[PDB]
């Protein structure tokens, strides 16, 4: 089908549905049919497409990888946890500059 | 991706068109002349993407400083993250919709999506790579 | 706020600590000895932040280029948002809780924060303030 | 220092929190959120701190003067003694507890030491630094 | 009546008791045995009376009521208490400081 | 006041005097020829006051924060409180004495005093007024 223009505005702005995009995969093949809309910037609409694409594939796929490996899943109920919410009342009276002025 | 073909069918007919999901588990948008937007299924979510700039990988402190303030207040709000896709040197705007089980509300989110994009492109523009 | 409160004291029983929300809608916490989480309410939702680093507000092109990067990443599935806070120096994780209504859902959305961060930290602790 | 902690620890139970000497052999306290009250184990004895005001070095003789003058009334019937810190430049309301044998007893010389801090405060912050 | 000089030493040095002193609101009085006493230092001493004689003068009295008055005797039993523990280092790490800032 | 009159007599016997407190519930005391103490009934317990030196009530901020610095160190160890007395001009150490139970122990505070008394002159002196 092709890219249709809504009659009535969205959000104070004329709404279009650019149609199908073919497989990213195939850069030669969605680059034709980009080609095929008519917009002010054909460019712009050739990086935003480029930039969906990549946001997945290998390189991003592969940091997703090392981000889980280093990622330790560690269950919060078994982590050490201290409420300190006082601390920043402890600092705006001075009291925290006390406290390492006698350190020394 | 049946639900979520029916989910997208409804938003189409409140707002006037035939919306729908591609291959790509994509729906690409314009608005007005120059705000490329994009609706993404994704497992139990759907995302938002928002085309802001495209950018140069080496702009500079001062303008890499700005836009991660600018994600200080985005995310204060949950209006979505400003992310930059490398080898397409672009600037993305980036939002989940988590809650799918009201149209009203997805086409609420949709349309500050689509306000929050209009007023980041305003404010990036002058760093836009020529 | 009545309700928040409420929420986090049951958040607090699982966790073995009366928690509370202050005059602020804050509740600050260490958890293992050097991972500093903060959560706030916020209306009808929880925000969430973690201190990853002090940062140089003129660290270079590549760190500030991997981090906007990593928000990509964190972006796709909801994770949170890098964000840098000037008047601190220092790169904080935010993530906002929208779905309050099972203690033991947001227990969980707590511990992907907090490991979320943890893992962030270990990431780019070598471009952490000398 | 065993001893110590036992002690201690007795006090922690009747004020219904569980107190414990640190390995600075102190335990810090913040009272009412805005009295910060220090006791430190030495040898026999135990040292009570607790903070006044941020203070000027170069207050003036009338602010100084007031405080040594008030220090003669504090000696009269041992309630402690106003010092100044110099790296930390703090009035300091400092006293001895000389006799541990007596839960209650200790109980009552640290509230009457929480009083006299809160009164001096009460007396002295329109001296306290901006 | 009249000062009497230890035979031995204390702590190394010359001991000496100046004897009773008389009533120190009889300011005139107190100043002539001063002077009648086997004292050299006899400005020094007058002065240390009159500091003694002042510790519970008007002033001094008046002030402990004023103080006994601004004193709130409220119980520490129920007063909130919490133990500061990780406060330093939330300062030292700059948590405090991200806080204060945001 | 016949029990603190026997409880002078008796550290009298030691000392080789008749001491005894007179109608102001003091005992004046000269140590070799310049040091003057009094030892001082006061209901529970008994208060050692130590002559230090005439000082001008504007001696200025020098002075008196090094004074109020060495309070510090008085106080931490429980040897007693510098303070001031304002019409006489004078500038005292005294140091409350709580357990009157022990002939040998309030010897003991005494000497520690008299000797304090001795070391603050001499670094106080040249401060004195003449």
């Amino acid at each position: 089908d092709k890219a249709y223009v809504a009659p009535e505005k969205f959000s104070s702005k004329v709404l279009t549905w650019l149609g199908k995009m073919p497989l990213f995969k195939n850069t030669e093949v969605v680059q034709k049919h980009t080609e095929n809309i008519r917009v002010q910037d054909q460019k712009i609409l050739q990086t935003f497409l480029h930039a969906l694409t990549e946001k997945y594939g290998e390189t991003a796929v592969n940091d997703a990888l090392l981000m889980s490996r280093i990622n330790m899943n560690k269950p919060l109920t078994q982590r050490l946890a201290v409420q300190i919410t006082e601390c920043v009342k402890a600092a705006d009276e001075g009291f925290i500059n006390l406290i390492k002025s006698k350190d020394n | 991706l049946q639900a979520h073909q029916d989910i997208i069918a409804n938003i189409g007919e409140k707002l006037g068109l035939p919306l729908t999901f591609d291959d790509n588990n994509q729906c690409l948008l314009l608005l007005d002349s120059d705000i490329f937007t994009s609706i993404e299924a994704k497992d139990d979510i759907w995302l938002l993407n928002g085309m802001i700039i495209p950018l140069s990988p080496v702009c500079g402190d001062s303008i890499w400083r700005q836009i991660m303030v600018i994600n200080g207040e985005l995310a204060a709000n949950n209006e979505g993250t400003l992310a930059y896709i490398d080898a397409a040197e672009t600037l993305l705007l980036i939002h989940a919709i988590t809650d799918l089980t009201n149209t009203y509300h997805i086409i609420s989110q949709l349309e500050s999506f689509v306000n929050q994009q209009e007023a980041l492109k305003n404010i990036l523009q002058e760093y836009a790579k020529v």
